[PDB]
RNA sequence: AAAACUCCAGUUGACACAAAAUAGACUACGAAAGUGGCUUUAACAUAUCUGAACACACAAUAGCUAAGACCCAAACUGGGAUUAGAUACCCCACUAUGCUUAGCCCUAAACCUCAACAGUUCAACAAAACUGCUCGCCAGAACACUACGAGCCACAGCUUAAAACUCAAA
């Protein structure tokens, strides 16, 4: 199926990114993923104190891997995701995009319930 | 001779459509402090505040113009079987004429 | 004959209403939209009653929210001061 | 067990197959998918094999078929997961239910 | 707007749990409960710290702090006079909303109708 | 009309030859998904 | 209802534990 | 403890009117049921309690907003008498 | 005009106290229990200024727990802050004693300014289980 | 209040095998028990219906056996209060136990005390009154969630389940 691989990185040069990004991707094709793009969120400060590897990070660079993988590559992928020191956060998700969106006819009213209750005097 | 039926499709309530957002004219006939009572057809009377601008010339039997919000004003609660009925509409008074 | 009332699916009905983000596809990166439903002062995800959305939306929201702030996206105990600017839709008042 | 390179069920019928590269034969063959196709792809195969119109699925035979794949891929999930009793109760249910359908079948 | 009741309540045809078990029928009764009265105040207490650091501070001598002296007994007879006209004004009317003997009043005029 | 689309969007995917350009590629480029709803079902980017 | 019933087998109950208990 | 310090809950006064930056934040506490939250789980509440409080405060919940949609729909017929002699 | 949102570290920001930015005001933390309220003064590095509590000034077992012994403290830790020459100051709230508005007041009597209130009472994402309910 | 702690308390920084605020004014899934932090994999019987108390598979919590984990809570126990006494309610401490793994035990006010399938519009309280068909159960109270017998990894157990005396009611 298809994954999208969301990646946090460590705060680094362009020479060590690309280097990581290129492990990372050699990776997902020997583990047997045939990947399709490869996005750049950016360099930000991370929402909070993520520390991994011995580490407190405090800024991380943004990336994303979109791919297709076989339904049992994602652990091995995890697993080496687990293994790298360069990276804060790696995430293996299903695709939002082979997800598909329904029609929805908006929101339908309800009314009160009736009959809850007898009629009697009570 | 004519039929109920073609009175009501020849009859203006029925070529109203929809109660919401229609202007209509209408009477005052009755008037405490300054709640005035005014018809504009229909079953029921609505009941405006006095418009304080222009405020002397809401009287018995003066011409008003009605936004008309609703004609019952009708809702059903948490434990009754039928709805609590205000007996009186809804109208938003604009002026004279 | 030619003057009794004939039956017909309803006119003048309006159509129904639409949430703010139906036909919309919502994200677990779209950390602006879901800081807009989330709470400025406290990170508390908003209910039905103030965001106003139809059932499958806030459901959705609800789960792209939980999705980001455990994916590292997104702080839990606030909304972002660099997304406190932008258009509010939630019908929640709390100075004055 | 059908091999990771056959195709999908509902990509087995499109003209252009042995002209597209590699990859993407890969990209829609068995190994980038599920065990949901899979499963389609072995009871279309059974259904080839066995009954007499294979588009029918209306059948006593065509249910038996279904319900043996099903019951195939609920064993291989206890061989997994043993201690999955809810599995347990539906491989258990499911072999009932073929075997009242065989009862029919068979008279 | 109002959760639904749909499928809340255990009855003959839900397939479902009770979501709700109230122990009351919910119907709308006729009646508005009366209003509820305010709690202890403690009132003063601040005034008078001011007052009783000065008598701690300089062996309890009036003539030392009349000044805070004078403003606990003026906080006193303010509290006494807020006192009076807290009364008089939830006698008089409720603040925006109304009176619930008023409220009764309109409930009585429009009844609910649980029976037929 | 998949299997075509499926063609022809596989002529830009990342192989092993295409490695080091598209990691540069990406590194000078840069996509947003930020964006923000209106009280109006309307988006504001 | 009440729970007259349901204490006259709650006294019988706890009686026969603390006698198989004792014996 | 991982986030940034001075952005959660933080309220700024006005002119030194220390008590209505108070009252701002006790509402903001108030109106996300912070409070509540924290004077619930001062004790353990087991959950069939839990249960039966959240059920009960749903119910009362919706008879309050009825009853209270009923009081805005016939506050309007609180107009003065218009027949007073019958 | 105004913000009742906190100025974030990072950016320009107009706003000043005595020439020091949001960011190097010390701050006054109140532990407010049900039996205890405790006020220490911090600088923005966490330098330890001033540090008074309930059973410090005086109260004993369970006049601890009032308004007065609160408001009693943080006149004593205000003071101690001024005499360590602290004028500005941003309060943060931990608990829901009865002495939180008491020990606030105590420092604004004693002599400082507040200018932020922040609420770090520890809620629980359902961590920790507490203690059985009493049978009062 | 005492007892307790002062190897204590406040700020900050590191830091889980425990438990899953808000969403949840939602009414979903599962046969029932049960299920509300995130991701992935596998996956939610039956193209009539009812039907096993001679079967098979499950079954909250508590509990048993063996090996681990330990923040917190906590039967038991100890100390302090209270009391005529207080083997309780209140405060403090700590253990079995709650957790994981593997195997048992097979019980609940296991109740929505309202059987499955198909269909329609009055005893009293409660959640309005019914029809067709099938299965299960019941027949005064107490003795009795008992005795004896039988079965069971249960051995202070569970399931099935009487009678003799007694009453003119329950
Ligand atoms: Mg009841
Ligand atoms: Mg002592
Ligand atoms: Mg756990
Ligand atoms: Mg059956
Ligand atoms: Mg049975
Ligand atoms: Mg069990
Ligand atoms: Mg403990
Ligand atoms: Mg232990
Ligand atoms: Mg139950
Ligand atoms: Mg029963
Ligand atoms: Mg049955
Ligand atoms: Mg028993
Ligand atoms: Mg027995
Ligand atoms: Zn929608």
């Amino acid at each position: 199926p298809r994954y999208e691989l969301a990646l946090i990185l460590k705060a680094m040069q362009r020479p060590e990114t690309a280097a990581t990004l290129k492990r990372t991707i050699e990776a997902l094709m020997d583990r047997g993923a045939i990947v399709r793009d490869l996005e750049n969120l950016g360099e930000r400060a991370l929402p909070y104190r993520i520390s991994a590897h011995s580490q407190q990070h405090n800024r991380g660079g943004y990336f994303l891997v979109d791919f297709y993988a076989p339904t049992a590559a994602v652990e091995s992928m995890v697993e080496h995701l687990s293994r790298d020191i360069d990276v804060i956060r790696g995430n293996i998700v299903k695709h939002p995009l082979t997800q598909e969106l329904k029609e929805c006819e908006g929101i339908v009213p309800v009314p009160l319930a009736e009959k809850l209750y007898s009629t009697k005097k009570r | 001779v004519e039929s109920f039926a073609s009175m009501l499709r020849h009859s203006p309530l029925t070529q109203m459509g929809p109660a919401k957002d229609k202007l209509v004219i209408g009477r005052i006939f009755h008037i405490v402090e300054n709640d005035l009572y005014i018809d504009f057809g229909g079953k029921f009377h609505c009941v405006c505040r006095r418009p304080e601008v222009d405020g002397e010339k809401y009287q018995k039997g003066t011409r008003v113009r009605l936004r008309l919000l609703d004609l019952e004003l009708t809702s059903r609660f948490l434990g009754a079987t039928t709805d609590t009925t205000v007996l009186e509409a809804n109208a938003v008074l604009l002026g004279i004429q | 004959n030619e003057d009794l009332p004939i039956s017909m699916e309803n006119p003048y009905k309006e159509p129904l209403k639409k949430c703010i983000l139906c036909g919309k596809h919502v994200d677990y990166k779209n950390v602006q939209l879901l800081s807009q439903f989330v709470s400025p002062f406290t990170g508390c995800i908003y209910g039905r009653h103030i965001t106003g959305l139809c059932g499958k939306k806030q459901k959705e929201i609800t789960k792209a929210i939980k999705r980001a702030q455990i994916m590292g996206f997104m702080p839990v105990t606030y909304k972002d001061p660099a997304y406190l600017k932008d258009p509010k839709v939630c019908n929640i008042r709390y100075r004055e | 067990d059908p091999p990771p390179s056959t195709l999908l069920k509902d990509y087995q019928n499109v003209p252009g197959i042995e002209k597209v590269d590699d990859v993407v034969k890969r990209l829609l063959s068995l190994e980038m998918a599920n065990k949901k196709e899979m499963l389609k792809i072995k009871q279309e195969q059974f259904m080839k094999k066995i009954v007499a119109n294979p588009e029918d699925t209306r059948s006593l035979e065509a249910r038996i078929i279904a319900l043996s794949v099903k019951i195939r891929s609920y064993e291989e999930h206890l061989e997994k997961h043993r201690k999955d009793k809810a599995h347990k109760r539906y491989l258990l249910m499911s072999i009932d239910q073929r075997k009242k359908m065989l009862k029919n079948l068979r008279n | 707007a109002t959760p639904s009741l749909r499928g809340r309540l255990a009855r003959f045809g839900n397939p479902r749990k009770p979501v709700l078990k109230p122990n009351k029928p919910l119907i709308l009764a006729n009646r508005v409960g009366e209003r509820r009265r305010e709690k202890g105040e403690a009132t003063c207490i601040t005034e008078m710290s001011v007052m009783m650091a000065c008598w701690k501070q300089n062996e309890f001598r009036d003539d030392a702090c009349r000044k805070e002296i004078q403003g606990f007994l003026d906080c006193a007879a303010r509290a006494q006079e807020a006192r009076k006209m807290r009364s008089i004004q939830e006698t008089l009317g409720e603040s925006g909303s109304l009176l619930p003997n008023k409220l009764n009043k309109l409930l009585q005029r429009f009844p609910n109708k649980p029976y037929l | 009309r998949e299997v075509l689309q499926l063609q022809e969007e596989v002529k830009n995917f990342i192989t092993r030859e295409n490695l080091e350009a598209r990691v540069e590629a990406a590194l000078d480029s840069r996509k947003n998904y930020n964006w923000a709803i209106t009280r109006e079902g309307l988006v504001v980017r | 209802k009440n729970v007259l019933k349901i204490r006259r087998r709650k006294m019988n109950h706890h009686k026969y534990r603390k006698l198989v208990k004792k014996t | 403890a991982k986030h940034l310090k001075f952005i959660a809950r933080t309220v700024m006064v006005q002119e030194g009117n220390v008590e209505s930056a108070y009252r701002t934040l006790n509402r903001i506490l108030t109106m996300d049921g912070l409070i509540e939250d924290i004077k619930h789980r001062r004790y353990y509440e087991k959950p069939c309690r839990r249960r039966q409080r959240e059920s009960y405060e749903r119910c009362r919940r919706i008879y309050n907003m009825e009853m209270a949609r009923k009081i805005n729909f016939l506050m309007r017929k609180n107009r003065a008498d218009p027949w007073q002699g019958c | 005009k105004f913000s009742i949102y906190p100025p974030i570290p990072g950016e320009e920001s107009s706003l000043r106290w005595a020439g020091k930015k949001f960011e190097e005001i010390p701050i006054a933390h109140i532990k407010a229990s049900h039996n205890n309220t405790q006020i220490q003064v911090v600088s923005a590095s966490n330098e330890p200024l001033a540090f008074a509590s309930c059973g410090t000034e005086g109260f004993r077992n369970a006049k601890k727990g009032t308004g007065i012994a609160a408001q009693t403290a943080g006149i004593a830790a205000a003071a101690r802050a001024k005499q360590k020459g602290v004028i500005h100051i941003r309060v943060v709230v931990k608990g829901l004693g009865p002495g939180r508005l008491s020990a606030m007041h105590g420092l604004i009597m004693g002599g400082l300014e507040v200018i932020s209130i922040t609420d770090n009472t520890p809620i629980p994402h359902n961590g920790c289980r507490p203690r059985k309910a009493r049978k009062l």
